[PDB]
Formats: C-alpha cells, structure tokens, sequence
C-alpha cells in the first residue's frame, strides 16, 4: 500500500509504502469493507472501499475544489458560493486530500442551487445495473 | 443594583410575608445544584445507555 | 435500562434514521440504502412500514450501494368507494384550449346542467362541424 | 384643567415621530411617555388622584 | 421543467423599531431621574 | 411497582392470580406501617380556630 | 391490467402475480376505470419484485 | 403527547409524514414531493431537518409534480 | 423474598447481577420503618419537643 | 389456600380477574375478625418493665 500522511497546515505531506500478508485494517473491522458496484470496466476505479477511524467527508484538493463523500462510497461536487455553503451547511474548513487517490472513488452530479429547481414526472431508467444476491 | 439595594435597605420597613419570602429563596437555589451537577457531568445518559 | 436497552435492534427489516429521516433496508447481515418505500416493500416481501431507530446504531453496520426503482410511489393508502367515476374536460380560451381529468363524483352545483332534451353544443375539429346531442357527435 | 390638557399634544407629538405607514411602533412609545406624564403629575400635584 | 419560486418578500423597515425601543428607553430613563432626586 | 414492571418487560410474565397475590398483599402492609406512625394523637390548633 | 394512480398524479404498472400483490399490501378488489380517460395520465415505470433486486452506483439524469 | 406521538404544521418548510417516512417540501402554498434530503435543503435554504407531521393532516395541502436531483 | 424466589424459580434471570438493587433498597426502607420510626401515644416526647 | 390449590390441579382455571375477585376479598374479612380479637389495650405490663 501508497500511504500519505499530512497535519494541518504543515507545507508538505509524508509518502510511504507498506506491505504485508492483509490490507491494513484488523480483523476485527475486516468484515464492513463496501464492494463498489464498478459500472466502468478501465483501470480508472476502485474495486472497494473503506473507511476507518476519524475519517473526513467534507474535503479539499488543490483554484480549489470542494467533494463531499458519501457513507456509500460516492462522491459529490460541491459549489464554493456563500449561497451552496450556507444551504446545505459545511461552513466548516475542508480537510485535504490527494486527488490520485480520490479519483478512484465514483463521481455524482454537483450539488448547485440553479441545477435542483426542476420538476419531473418520470425519471430516466439506468442503464447497466448490478443484482442484488440475497 | 447591589449599592442601591445597600443604601436603602437598612431604613425600610418589611412586612413579615416578604422577609419570609426571601429567606425561602435561599433553600430554592441549593436544592437544584445535585441534579444538575450530575446532568453536567452526563451521568444520566451514560447510566441509562449503560 | 432494563424496559429498554440498546441491544434490541433487527426487530424488523425496514428500518429509518430517527433523526436524518433516511431509509434503509436490511439483507443479509448487511444495510442498503433505499430509494423509496415502495422498491423496500418489494426487495424484502414484508406489508410493513418504516421503524424508527437511533443514528448511533445504524453506524455500526455494513453497508451497500443504493437499491431499488427511481421515482417510485412514495406512500400506499387503498381506498375503494361505492361507484366508479370519471370524467374528460374541454375548456377554451377566449384558439386555445386545456384539457381536465377528474375523478369522483362531479359538482353539478350553480349554472352547470346535464345536456339532455333538446339542448345541444357546436363545436370543430378537423375542418367539419360536429354536433352534439344525445350524449353522441 | 391647563395641566391636564396639555398631555395630549404632547404625547400626538411622541406618537407620530416614528417614520413610515402608521401602525405598532407608534403605539409603543405613544402610550409609554402617556404612561409617564399622568403618573409624573400625579405625585407632584398631589390633586385630581382619581 | 424549470421550477417557479415565489418572490421573496422584503424585509421589515428597522428606523421605526429603533426610534420606537429608543422611546421607552428616552422616556423611562426621564421619569425615573425627576422620581429618584425627589427622594433626595 | 418499578420491580413488577422489570419483569414484565423481560416476558417473564409470572404475575396474575398466583402471582399477583404477593404484590396484592405486600402493598396493604406499608400503608399500615405508615399509617400507625401518623396515627399518634388526635388535637387541633388550626388557622380556622386561631 | 392493474394499475396504481399517485397523488401527484402519474401511474404505475403492477403485475398481476400472487408475490407482487402481497407484498405491496394490495389483496383487495380493485375498482373498474375506461381506457379513454386512463390514457391520459403520465406512466411511470413498473412495479415487480423483479425489477426492484438491483443496485446502483449513482443515477443518470438524461 | 408521549403516549402516542404526532405533529403539527409550523412555520418550517422542510416536512415528512409521521407515518409514511415521505418527504415533502413546501413551495409557497403548494407541497412538493422532494426526492431527498439534499435538494431539499437546497431548494429550500435552511439548513435543517424534516419535521414529522400527521399524516391526516398533508393530505388537505395541494399538490405537484416531483423535485429535486435523484441519487442525492 | 417470596417474589424474587419465585422470579428464580421461573428462570427469567432478571435480578442477577446490578439488577438486584431494587429488592435491596426495599427491604432496607422496610427494615427502618419497622425498627426505628416513631413512638406511639405513650411516647409523647421526641426531638422536636424535648 | 388449599380450597384455591385444588381448583388449579382440576384445570378448571377459572380464578383470575372476575373469578380472584372473591378469594382475594374473602381473605380481608378473616383478618379483620382476629384484629378485633385483640382488641383493648393500655395495660401496659412486660417483663422488661418489671
């Protein structure tokens, strides 16, 4: 595993590599790992995700930008305007994050005030879905 | 407020119902400090979450 | 404590966030988040309706990507009445027109009248003139 | 009598200060320096209590 | 489909709300002066 | 009454005709024993007669 | 056919099949409509136990 | 009111049946089914949560047709 | 005792542990009531008069 | 005790509710009667006093 490391407003983050016989989370908490449905077959994706103690939801890459990451693996863009902001809340600051990695988790539509004022009798159907095996 | 109160106080004359009244106010301000204090220190939650 | 303690939950599959209002579903060991009520009612075969449970406890389980139909019904009440009524309107503007479904009984209250006897109405529609009497055109 | 009649253009006078459509804030300060007045006079005239 | 909100309202005129808070401060503050020195 | 009520909540559900004879029973006997404590004397020197 | 007719107004499809009717809680007789005045509300997609097994990663907005 | 709970229209515009789990969102006069918390809030402007209300009650509102941005 | 024995008997397991504090504390507040409490007609004196 | 017993060893059951209401009252009235036979008192003797 790739590892990077950083504390709030220190100029440079640490990279290091581990290795070893398992991912790196105990077996206590190995069970609640998510499998990712993965609707694009290129390199480009995760396969899983996890998400362990003291974890960030709302974070910042770097002119900036905004992700808010769901519970569920995905994440969504969030506009930088006073109007976005106070809306939904997240007047908080943003932790920071590496965008190879972020990447890899599966991107939904921007949160936007000018986007939500629509109305709809039916909604499109999604093409290419996975079964749920119970 | 506590000069003014120091100043007049001592050349007034007080009914008995009223100095009886604040000598009450004494006991209802102690007995509220044990179950807040508890309520502070989260006790009550934490004992019925066990 | 002892009326109620924290570790009775799986009392039933559809379960909601008592505070955050959101619905999930219950398969296996884990929990999915689900779109509506309708494709949870579906997915776990169970007449029932959401249960409501503390946010602490939902946090410790596994989850799932999202399940179920988009845009489905969001609620279910059936209802049957005595009779079955329908109706189709016709209103015009005064060269523009707006149709009107309505279902149930009509309000035949002030000037509006069946058209039965000799009365009738006249009206266009492909270049011809229909006439209409005797509920036909 | 003089005395008397002189509350009332002073407390118009207080009433209508405030600016804009005439509605709650006017009556708020209208009726309080009407309040004020006839309680002043009272305990300096010593007269007309009722 | 494109959404219609309502115009937003506008917010309530403050100058008479202050000039009228500031009445009963004014008049209060008066009354009480001309009723304390006559104690003295 | 707390006592009766934990049982039932862990369905144990022993209580009725049987069971219910000894909390019937036991309820009567500190009534009785706070009772005889208060029934000490009989005289009066009420507001109504001072 | 079956169908179920929304507040909002648009109507949705149910198979007819001992599975479906269960368990959306519609064991009941339904009431009698013409096609002439049905046709002209909005439909929505199907409701069936089929349909609902499947899982998303996010959805698309055409 | 803890025998057997339920709720009232206010002021806030953020709403859900006490029964049903749905979420609604008022639009002047009008109540709008939304799709999900985050386009409500959205919408809306208020950061808030919904307010649980009697079921019996939602009913006598208007209606319109669905809102909001799916999969929020 | 009755009830807590045949509580056991019947196997619910409920007072075990912490859960025994309620039949304790009663069985004390029974136990001061019986022993100590107050005298009777022919005990007339007691701390507040003595 | 043993009247009520041998219902129960029948299986009849008919106690409970709206048939314990008879036994439960009934064993007042046998202890009301015994109260009334130590009836009296203020004699005050007892070895102890002696």
């Amino acid at each position: 595993c790739w590892w990077w490391e950083r504390t709030a407003g220190e100029n440079r983050a640490r990279v290091r590599v581990v290795s070893g016989p398992t991912i790196p989370v105990a077996a206590t908490e190995m069970n609640k790992v998510v499998s990712l449905v993965k609707a694009d077959t290129s390199g480009r994706q995760a396969d899983q995700v996890y998400f362990g103690p003291d974890h960030a939801n709302f974070v910042a890459v770097t002119s900036e930008s905004l992700w808010w990451v769901t519970d569920a693996g995905a994440r969504f863009g969030v506009e930088d305007s006073k109007e976005a902001r106070d809306a939904l809340g997240l007047t908080l600051t943003p932790s920071l994050a590496p965008w190879v990695a972020l990447r890899l988790l599966p991107q939904g539509p921007t949160l936007s005030r000018a986007d939500a004022l629509v109305e709809h009798d039916t909604l499109p159907m999604d093409m290419t879905p996975a079964e749920l095996v119970v | 407020a506590g000069m003014a109160a120091a100043a007049h106080v001592p050349h007034t004359i007080y009914s008995p119902l009223f100095r009886k009244f604040v000598e009450w106010i004494e006991y209802l301000c102690l007995m509220p400090i044990f179950p807040l204090a508890l309520w502070l220190m989260n006790v009550y939650a934490a004992i019925r979450y066990r | 404590s002892f009326i109620s303690p924290s570790g009775q939950l799986n009392e039933s599959p559809i379960i909601a966030d008592r505070d955050s209002g959101a619905l999930y579903v219950r398969v296996g060991d884990r929990l999915y988040p689900a779109l509506n009520l309708a494709s949870a009612r579906l997915i776990t075969g169970r007449p029932d309706n959401p249960h409501l449970v503390r946010s602490s406890q939902i946090a410790t389980m596994p989850r799932g990507p999202l399940v179920g139909i988009p845009g489905a019904p969001s609620s279910f009440s059936p209802k049957s009445p005595p009779a079955s009524s329908w109706l189709v309107c016709d209103t015009v503007a005064t060269q523009g027109v707006t149709v009107t479904v309505i279902d149930g009984t009509p309000d035949l209250t002030g000037h509006r009248q069946i058209l039965s006897g000799s009365d009738a109405v006249v009206l266009r529609y492909g270049g011809d003139a229909w006439v209409i009497r005797e509920g036909r055109r | 009598i003089m005395l008397m009649s002189a509350i009332m253009p002073v407390t118009v006078a207080a009433a209508a200060a405030p600016p804009g459509p005439v509605g709650s804030p006017q009556a708020v300060l209208g009726f309080g320096v009407l309040t004020v007045a006839a309680a002043l006079a009272l305990r300096f005239t010593g007269r007309r209590l009722g | 489909a494109p959404l219609v909100v309502p115009q937003p309202p506008a917010p309530r005129d403050m100058v008479p709300i202050w000039v009228a808070a500031g009445g009963l401060a004014g008049a209060l503050l008066i009354g009480g002066a001309v009723f304390g020195t006559a104690t003295l | 009454g707390g006592m009766v009520a934990m049982v039932f909540a862990s369905g144990s559900h022993v209580f009725g005709g049987i069971g219910s004879i000894f909390p019937l029973f036991m309820m009567v006997g500190i009534m009785m024993m706070m009772f005889r404590g208060m029934g000490g004397g009989q005289q009066q020197m009420s507001r109504p007669k001072l």
